C-alpha cells in the first residue's frame, strides 16, 4: 500500500484490464479469478495507484488478497486529493461520514494528512466543499 | 469413436487478434499510469479491450506503440504508400461522440 | 461526467430519439437496450450536456452504464444553473431537500458551487427563490 | 413446404423512411447541442422521431 502516482482514467472498461493493465506498470502481478464482475468507469488524477486500486474495489469491483509476489483478486468519476493544511484529517470524519450516508463515494485518509475522494462529480464537488469549509476556520490562526 | 473421447480444447486466449484487425477500427478507452510503466487501454470493433505498451503492436499494420498520454497514444504503422512500405505515425485519441463514413 | 454546455429542448419525444440525439452530438455513442420507455418532454438552457442527461434519467427516463466508447442505457421543465456567490453549495442542501419531500425534480451540485434544478417551472421557481433569499444574507459581508 | 422452414425477417430498420414523405407534413420537435454537433429532432404524419443534423436530408 505505497506507489507511484498516477492518473487513472478508464472508460467502459473490463476490471480485468484495468487489472493487467495496474500489473503492467509494476503495481504487483496482478492476476483475477476468470469471472470477476465486468465493465467498469472511473477517472482519477493525482492518485498513487495502490489507493486508486482500493478506490476501484469500492466502485463495482472486488476485494484484493496478496500472495507476496502475485495478487488475486476475487469476486465520470473522479477522484481528487484534498490537502488539509491546518486541520487534522480525522475530525473531518465525523461530518464526511454523515454526507456519505448509505451512497457511494468513499473518503480515504493518507498519512500525510491528505483526504483522498472517490465517487460520482456530485458528491466529490459536496465532500471537497465541507472539507475546504471546515478547514477554512482552522486557518484564521 | 471420436465422441466417446470426450475432448474439449477450451478458448481463453488471444485469438492473436488485434494483428487480425485494422487500426482505425480501434478504440482508445483508458490509459493506466505508474510504477510498472505506462499502459494503453483500447477497444476492437468485436467490442473486446486490450492492453498494451511502448514497444508492443496492435492492428493489421504491425501499428508499433512510441507514447502513451493521458487523451492519445501515439503508435507507428505499415503502410503500403503508392507500392513503397512506409512509416504512418498514428495517434489514436480516447473515444468521445464522433462519426465519420 | 464533464461536457460542452447545451440547451436541451424536446417537446414530446422518444428518449431514444432524445439518446442518439445525445450521441450524434459526441456525447459518448450512446446506445438504449430495444424499449426503454417512451416519450418525454424537458426544456433546458446553459446545461452541459452530461449533466442534462442525468437530469433526463430522473424524470422518466433511465439509468445510464458505461462500457468506455459505448455507453448502455437501460429500463415545460426546465433546468436552470443558479450562481451561488456568497455561500457554500452544501449548506442549501438541508433546506433544498426538503421542498423536495416525495417530489419530482431535483437538485445538482456542480464542483463550481453552483445549483442546478430540473423540474417543473413551479418547483424551480420555489428553489430558486429559497437559493438566491440565503444567498442575500451571505452577500451582506 | 415454406411455412415449415419457419422464417421471419424482423422490421427495426428505417423504411427508408422520410425520403418517401414531404417536407411541410413534417414537425421540429425538439434541437439537441453539444461536443458531438447540433442536431434537430423532427416528428412524421406517421407519429415518428427521426434525428437529422447539418449535411445530412
Amino acid at each position: 500500500y505505497r506507489g507511484k502516482r498516477v492518473s487513472f482514467e478508464f472508460k467502459d472498461i473490463d476490471i480485468q484490464n484495468l487489472l493487467r493493465v495496474i500489473a503492467e506498470i509494476s503495481k504487483k502481478n496482478i492476476v483475477v479469478a476468470d469471472d470477476v464482475s465486468g465493465k467498469v468507469t472511473i477517472r482519477l488524477r493525482n492518485v498513487p495507484w495502490d489507493q486508486a486500486l482500493d478506490l476501484v474495489l469500492r466502485t463495482k469491483a472486488l476485494g484484493k488478497e496478496e500472495f507476496g509476489n502475485i495478487i488475486r483478486i476475487a469476486p465520470d468519476l473522479m477522484v481528487n486529493l484534498l490537502p488539509v493544511n491546518y486541520a487534522v484529517a480525522a475530525d473531518m470524519a465525523a461530518r464526511v461520514k454523515d454526507v456519505l450516508s448509505e451512497r457511494g463515494s468513499v473518503t480515504v485518509d493518507q498519512r500525510t494528512n491528505v483526504l483522498i475522494v472517490k465517487d460520482v462529480r456530485s458528491n466529490t464537488e459536496r465532500a471537497r466543499s465541507l472539507v475546504r469549509s471546515l478547514d477554512t476556520q482552522t486557518p484564521q490562526v | 469413436d471420436e465422441l466417446g473421447p470426450v475432448n474439449a480444447n477450451p478458448v481463453a486466449a488471444c485469438n492473436e487478434p488485434l494483428c487480425s484487425f485494422d487500426l482505425d477500427q480501434l478504440k482508445l478507452v483508458a490509459v493506466v499510469t505508474g510504477d510498472a510503466s505506462p499502459v494503453a487501454m483500447v477497444e476492437d470493433p468485436a467490442g473486446r479491450g486490450h492492453i498494451v505498451r511502448r514497444n508492443t503492436r496492435m492492428g493489421r499494420q504491425g501499428g508499433k506503440v512510441t507514447q502513451i498520454l493521458r487523451d492519445s497514444v501515439t503508435v507507428t504503422e505499415v503502410f503500403s504508400g503508392n507500392g513503397e512500405i512506409i512509416k504512418n505515425p498514428v495517434t489514436l485519441q480516447l473515444k468521445p461522440d464522433a462519426k465519420q463514413d
